[PDB]
RNA sequence: AGCCACCCGAGAUUGAGCAAUAACAGGUCUGUGAUGCCCUUAGAUGUCGGGGCUGCACGCGCGCUACACUGACUGGCUCAGCGUGUGCCUACCCUACGCCGGCAGGCGCGGGUAACCCGUUGAACCCCAUUCGUGAUGGGGAUCGGGGAUUGCAAUUAUUCCCCAUGAACGAGGAAUUCCCAGUAAGUGCGGGUCAUAAGCUUGCGUUGAUUAAGUCCCUGCCCUUUGUACACACCGCCCGU
């Protein structure tokens, strides 16, 4: 443990981050080497307290939405290290390293903002942040678990599982690689 | 499924969609030309002028005259277009499709006439049926040879479309009833 | 109008208490006997100080001819239960606004007066 | 030492089948048909939650210094679910959470002792500490 | 909106299927196992039980919620 | 893995694998969640299987317990109509008899023309709560 | 003048208290023996009884529960904080415990105006084992039933609780609309108040606890000028002609 921390039950080790632009928004192993995803309890003191926030904390963070699912992370760390175990059942991978290359390819490159041209439509190619690359990968993500379990036998974790590994290689069965590209969509197109 | 042969539009294609639930963006606008696959519409281009309204009447299940921009024969994202449109008019393509709507289904039961109509095996009913008329080329070619058949007594009983029960028991009556 | 076998098809129990026997009974057993809301009205509000007019139930009973009801009496009061010795009056019961006289019988029995006189609409609009 | 430093869980289930080892745990003659307690939709599955509920009262009457009937019905019961109105905290019965009560005084398991109520019995303290290592080898949650 | 029923008797057609599906099977959640057979979700989890009785299936996760089973040891 | 048994009926119902047995017990009137849970307990069933499952002979004693609750030390209290204006004794009454006494209560009430039956006739609420918003739209 | 950075840290980061100028036909005579003018005045407008303030084709607001699996179930584990509470001048507690009753509740006392008892306040969320399996399903509890406690002198117009049972919309909510940057949102219970009984009211509290601006005047409003004004009660101003 004073060599190195590890996840609860996975290896914080072995995780490949194999980004551009999210070096240093995506680490498990560098700096973030948790056994137990909790930092204090807040996350929004700060701007700065984004990045300091690692990816595997921010999903237990990102879920607990849907004001019934509110205030309930115990509930949710649960779920999620329930999903972790789902992972690897299915791949085999580290399950942190699935969800490091969930965060890759859901993570946008172009977008849109918007923009008035003659009364019409357009909307102006832009890059968005590598933070917020994260921000719209880990909110995609965390849309398709709680939905697909909401009226199926699934549970979250499976729902979340399915997100992750098709999101860890864009399968377009993750509502977070199905989302991206309508995005993304949006910067070759208009003007 | 569908009668024609190929599965999905192409590029630049004029397809006649079925507007199902119209949603966040857009509406998630399902081909009947080609089986039942999804494409979608604005935020981008669909419209030409500005006079700031879309409906007062129309309900739900419309069809759109719509033009393929971008087809994800992988992930299932059809783009459409009718801002591009100066000479793709609406009429000619649902007036087709309503024939084509019954030129399928004079070629999707088939299944000796109870009609059923659901279902057989599904895309073997095609090859014998209905792609064999898109597999007979041209596809101009097919208006005609299509024309053939369901101009019923005119004649019945000719050139091929000799697949596959035999067929004739649909190719009497079922013709006419459907 | 008068006690069982007559203003009565509606026969066994109201509550748990046969009006047929009821009837010969004294009501002091039927605050006793299967009547808990009449309990509560029996035992802790305890024959309320209406005396007067229950002496004028029991005036215009005996006043009137036995094949016969009651002349009148009122009350202001709607919060009744009918007693098997109030069974055949027939009570003013006020609402308020007016007095509704109502001949009480063995199917009435466990019912306030106050359910047979109406201090509200069947609500109208227009309707 | 103490119970504490043993698996609840797994002393609330361990005691329950040494209930079930004293053979009689004085059930109360309606648990096939009670509502039970206010905050429950349905009745209980089974009747051998009274040897649990009293397993789970004898390692509670051992932490305290003795405790009774009102004590014993905050413990099992939680949010009253008040249907169109918002849930609240409440006590259920009364009545089958002192035959629990009595029932382990009975058998000695807790007594009648100080600070108004059921303290541990010394038998109970060893018969609760038998178990606890009996909680203790088999597994430690 | 969305109405879905298992079959919600015991079927062996099922878990005969289910003691041979069981080399597709590695991540074995009953949600899985109602969806790869028209068995409840319910009965899923005690046929499950029958199949880890058999030992060619393991518990990797028992939450009060929903139990996980894995297929032997590593595959 | 056991399907050879579903075929059940609870009075006027078919009832089999559709939920646990109690649960499909509930298909009927006079037994609820709670109801079906004693009835099968006062015959000694697990009510956490199947009715695909559990065949009749069971139920044919369920049958002879849902009619006789007293009997069956289902006791006075739990009853749906306690000491009734109709059988005045502490009936629980069952899946086609309690619509009977449901309106059997409530057509005496118009009869009598008590407050119950005055406020069911009118198109008023029976409660003294709130009607001006509610049972309406 | 100030900023940023970091040190320490409780950092240059808590939340309120609080109010200038001026304005108000803001609201209150029904809070006021603050009230002018009145009204009526023994036939009251000083009273009691009864009822309506609750009524519903409906218009609107605020709440609340719902729409399942972080949910329902059955239980089990166990963690608060704010306060408060009988002995009070128009009417009175917290309750251990002991008991009975499924419960409703009954009940026996005793403690305590109180960091002394209630109350080692061992709350809920949580947490686990389940059953359930996403089925208007057991989610939902509308509605109503029978009956029983309970408060009251009186509940009937269900005061309230309970018991089972009848078992509803609702499977996510249009037009619209609301709020808000950390213990915040939300969720959760709890204390205080109105009371004889009688909350979905309310003020507090802790608790579990998110994502997100971390910017801007874009919306929008506010301050700051210039400018023009036909406005001046001031653009909902003016103001034309048919």
């Amino acid at each position: 443990t004073p060599d190195i921390k590890l996840f609860g039950k996975w290896s914080t080790d072995d995780v490949q981050i194999n980004d551009i632009s999210l070096q240093d928004y995506i680490a498990v192993k560098e700096k973030y080497a948790k056994y137990l995803p909790h930092s204090a309890g807040r996350y929004a003191a700060k701007r700065f307290r984004k990045a300091q926030c690692p990816i595997v904390e921010r999903l237990t963070n990102s879920m607990m939405m849907h004001g019934r699912n509110n205030g309930k992370k115990l509930m949710t760390v649960r779920i999620v290290k329930h999903a972790f175990e789902i992972i690897h059942l299915l791949t085999g991978e580290n399950p942190l390293q699935v969800l490091v290359n969930a965060i890759i390819n859901s993570g946008p490159r172009e977008d849109s903002t918007r923009i008035g041209r003659a009364g019409t439509v357009r909307r102006q190619a832009v890059d968005v942040s590598p933070l917020r690359r994260v921000n719209q990968a880990i909110w995609l993500l965390c849309t398709g678990a709680r939905e697909a379990a909401f009226r199926n036998i699934k549970t979250i974790a499976e729902c979340l599982a399915d997100e992750l590994i098709n999101a860890a290689k864009g399968s377009s069965n993750s509502y977070a690689i199905k989302k991206k590209d309508e995005l993304e969509r949006v910067a070759k197109s208009n003007r | 499924c569908r009668f024609y042969q190929h599965k999905f539009p192409e590029v630049e294609d004029v397809v006649m969609v079925n507007v199902r639930s119209i949603a966040e963006m857009g509406a998630y606008v399902s081909l009947l030309e080609y089986n039942n696959i999804e494409g979608m519409i604005l935020l981008s281009e669909l419209s030409r002028r500005r006079i700031r309204s879309i409906n007062k009447l129309i309900r739900i299940g419309r069809n759109e005259c719509v033009v393929v921009i971008r087809v994800d024969k992988e992930k299932g994202y059809i783009d459409l277009s009718k801002r591009r449109v100066s000479p793709e008019e609406a009429i000619k393509c649902e007036d087709k499709f309503t024939k084509s709507k019954t030129v399928y289904s004079i070629l999707r039961h088939v299944a000796e006439v109870l009609e059923y109509t659901k279902d057989e095996q599904l895309e073997s009913l095609f090859q014998r049926t209905a792609w064999v008329f898109d597999d007979k080329y041209k596809r101009p070619g097919y208006g005609a040879y299509d024309a053939f058949k369901h101009a019923v007594s005119d004649p019945s009983i000719l050139d091929s479309l000799d697949l596959n029960e035999d067929e004739r028991e649909v190719l009497i009556n079922n013709i006419n009833r459907r | 109008v008068e006690q069982k076998k007559k203003r009565t098809f509606r026969k066994f129990t109201y509550r748990g208490v046969d009006l047929d026997q009821l009837l010969d009974m004294s009501y002091e057993q039927l605050m006793q006997l299967y009547s808990a809301r009449q309990r509560r009205r029996l035992s802790r509000g305890l024959r309320r100080k209406q005396h007067s007019l229950l002496k004028r139930l029991r005036k215009a009973k005996k006043e009137a001819p036995p094949m016969e009801k009651p002349e009148v009496v009122k009350t202001h009061l709607r919060d009744m239960i009918i007693l098997p010795e109030m069974v055949g009056s027939m009570v003013g019961v006020y609402n308020g606004k007016t007095f509704n006289q109502v001949e009480i019988k063995p199917e009435m029995i466990g019912h306030y007066l106050g359910e047979f006189s109406i201090t509200y609409k069947p609500v109208k609009h227009g309707r | 030492v103490t119970v504490k430093d043993v698996n609840q869980q797994e002393f609330v289930r361990a005691l329950a089948a040494f209930l079930k080892k004293s053979g009689k745990l004085k059930v109360p003659e309606w648990v096939d048909t009670v509502k039970l307690a206010k905050h429950k939709e349905l009745a209980p599955y089974d009747e051998n939650w009274f040897y649990t509920r009293a397993a789970s009262t004898a390692r509670h009457l051992y932490l305290r210094g003795g405790a009774g009937v009102g004590s014993m019905t905050k413990i099992y019961g939680g949010r009253q679910r008040n249907g169109v109105m918002p849930s609240h905290f409440s006590r259920g019965s009364k009545s089958v959470a002192r035959r629990v009560l009595q029932a382990l005084e009975g058998l000695k398991m807790v007594e009648k002792d100080q600070d108004w109520g059921r303290k541990l019995t010394p038998q109970g303290q060893r018969d609760l500490d038998r178990i606890a290592g009996q909680v203790a080898a088999a597994k430690k949650k | 909106r969305d109405k879905l029923n298992n079959l919600v008797l015991f079927d062996k057609a099922t878990y005969d299927k289910l003691c041979k599906e069981v080399p597709n099977y590695k991540l074995i959640t009953p949600a899985v196992v109602s969806e790869r057979l028209k068995i409840r979700g319910s009965l899923a989890r005690a046929a499950l039980q029958e199949l880890l009785s058999k030992g060619l299936i393991k518990l990797v996760s028992k939450h009060r919620a929903q139990v996980i089973y894995t297929r032997n040891t590593k595959g | 893995p056991e399907k050879f048994q579903h075929i059940l009926r609870v009075l006027n119902t078919n009832i089999d694998g559709r939920r646990k047995i109690a649960f499909a017990i509930t298909a009927i009137k006079g037994v609820g969640r709670r109801y079906a849970h004693v009835v099968l307990r006062k015959a000694d069933i697990d009510l956490t299987k199947r009715a695909g499952e559990l065949t009749e002979d069971e139920v044919e004693r369920v049958i002879t317990i849902m009619q006789n609750p007293r009997q069956y030390k289902i006791p006075d209290w739990f009853l749906n109509r306690q000491k009734d204006v109709k059988d005045g004794k502490y009936s629980q009454v069952l899946a086609n008899g309690l619509d009977n006494k449901l309106r059997e209560d409530l057509e005496r009430l118009k009869k009598i023309r008590a407050h119950r039956g005055l406020r069911h006739f009118w198109g008023l609420r029976v409660r003294g709560q709130h009607t001006k918003t509610t049972g309406r739209r």
